[PDB]
């Protein structure tokens, strides 16, 4: 591991990651997390030739509001559906640059998606 | 909806603690990049433009001053927007130049979701997105 070298373990280990487009208000809500830093759950439900992916905030973040206080029922945490997209026509890899200047290939993007507002 | 379904669920954490910045390194399918062939690689900022001079333009009737005056400038060096140079497998291997993608923001941004040992996903914002192509395509 010398200066200027790119650590390759990740890529050749074929470690996979997801690349997701997230609405600004949702990522802003994620910033309000505390403790362990949990924000919610990612759900993947498969039926016959059909897959539904979504993200739902946890109880803590579902109850922190902006100037408004939410309206009707205050029901249950809202499901944010994912719109799955293709990655086949391109090779996307992730590389990190640490505070110590170390560069490393962490993994390959195996799935792309866009998280839609609820 | 469906009477039966197979479900997988994951806790998601979004760390604030991160001594690492996550970036995207993208290759065009046409260049057929295969990591199995990578034995070693270097990734360094290309500072070649640092010492490259460019001509910048600086009473008479305007229609009498067709010939403008020029000087030369040594631009402000922002190591951040300098391209990356990726060199694979020594001096005889492939070389790519990395250029930052700039169709900048709207009301969304990209995150990388990576799985952790405990099974949860951790999401990190993408810092920068680079398109990498063979050095030979650059002039």
């Amino acid at each position: 591991a010398e200066r200027g070298e790119l650590d390759l373990t990740g890529a050749k280990q074929n470690t996979g990651v997801w690349l997701v487009k997230v609405p600004k208000y949702l990522s802003q809500q994620w910033a309000k997390a505390s403790g362990r830093g949990e924000v919610g759950k990612l759900r993947i439900a498969k039926t016959q030739g059909r897959t539904e992916v979504s993200f739902t905030l946890n109880e803590d973040l579902a109850n922190i509001h902006d100037i408004g206080g939410k309206p009707a029922s205050v029901s249950a945490p809202r499901e944010h559906p994912f719109v799955l997209q293709s990655v086949g026509g391109q090779t996307l890899t992730v590389f990190t640059e640490s505070s110590s200047d170390k560069l490393s290939l962490e993994g390959i993007v195996v799935q792309r998606a866009e998280c839609r507002p609820a | 909806g469906p009477s039966s379904q197979n479900v997988t669920e994951y806790v998601v954490r979004v760390p604030k603690n991160t001594t690492k910045k996550y970036n995207i390194m993208a290759f065009n399918a046409a260049d057929k990049v295969n990591f199995a062939t990578w034995n070693q690689a270097r990734l360094e900022r290309d500072l070649s433009n640092k010492k490259i001079y460019q001509e910048e333009e600086m009473r008479k009737l305007r229609e009498e001053a067709r010939r403008k005056k020029y000087g030369i400038v040594l631009k402000e060096f922002r190591p951040e927007d300098q391209p990356w140079l990726l060199r694979v497998n020594g001096k005889s291997g492939r070389k790519f130049k990395g250029i930052k993608k700039g169709g900048v923001t709207e009301n969304t941004s990209y995150y990388i979701f990576t799985q952790c040992p405990d099974g949860a996903f951790e999401a990190f914002p993408v810092h920068n997105w680079y398109n990498f192509t063979p050095l030979a395509r650059h002039r």
